[PDB]
């Protein structure tokens, strides 16, 4: 085509999704990982992660307003995760490597789970 | 704005 | 912080959304420009429209699943603009130039109004 | 990925 390009439009509207997302406006579902809650638009999580991609576009999980993940995700991981998702930044740590590749892994986020096996070998 |  | 940061995230997140639109993944609202309907994702349109934004944070309209807009608002420019919002890449040319201008001043959708108002000034 |  012959469309022109506004570079900062997609992180402009990550942005205001993250403000929706802190201000709790028209997020649709809670995820749960154990003791811990954490409340989220599904179309962003469908949009970073296969394994959620996967769930909301299921028949009958596509309606659920709770989804229980697994006892093994650390909730640290997944909220430096749910973060990323809505951010584009990852605070990876040696403290909490381990948790937020497991949980990559998990949430299949393919880059994530890379940087993350870099930055294990790096230090090996 | 550029040409993409 | 100490963050990294994907630089193809945003750019990521945002092909996805356009991908869940195109399926009617997860869509709630449609969007009535005189006789033609557009399906979208709310989030997706506070998150690129001032108009929007003020229209789904109000306590009664954050709930409707149709949205009527001003007789005056022509389809092609809303459809233009839609796909704009979705993809960052904006359809501009000679014949619609008036149509999208007057549909992103109504959106509230400013980088659009001014590379509209930049390419017409050209133009006289 | 990079440095912010
Ligand atoms: O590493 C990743 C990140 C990811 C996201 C999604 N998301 C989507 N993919 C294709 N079309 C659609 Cl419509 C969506 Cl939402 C699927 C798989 C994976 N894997
Ligand atoms: O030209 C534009 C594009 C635009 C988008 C929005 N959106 C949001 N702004 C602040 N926080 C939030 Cl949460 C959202 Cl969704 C508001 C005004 C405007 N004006
Ligand atoms: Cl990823
Ligand atoms: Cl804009």
């Amino acid at each position: 085509d012959s469309c022109i390009q506004f570079t900062r439009h997609a992180s402009d509207v990550l942005l205001n999704l993250n403000r929706l997302r802190s201000r709790d406006i028209l997020t649709d579902v809670v995820i749960v990982v154990s003791r811990e809650q954490f409340r989220a638009h599904k179309t962003v999580l469908m949009a970073c992660s296969g394994l959620f991609y996967s769930i909301f576009t299921d028949q009958l999980k596509c309606n659920l307003s709770v989804i229980n993940l697994d006892p093994e995700i650390n909730p640290e991981g997944f909220c430096i995760l749910l973060d990323f998702m809505y951010t584009s930044r990852l605070n990876l740590r040696e403290g909490n490597i381990m948790a937020v590749m497991a949980t990559a892994m998990y949430l299949q986020m393919e880059h994530v789970v890379d940087t993350c096996r870099k930055f294990i070998k790096a230090s090996e | 704005w550029v040409i993409p």
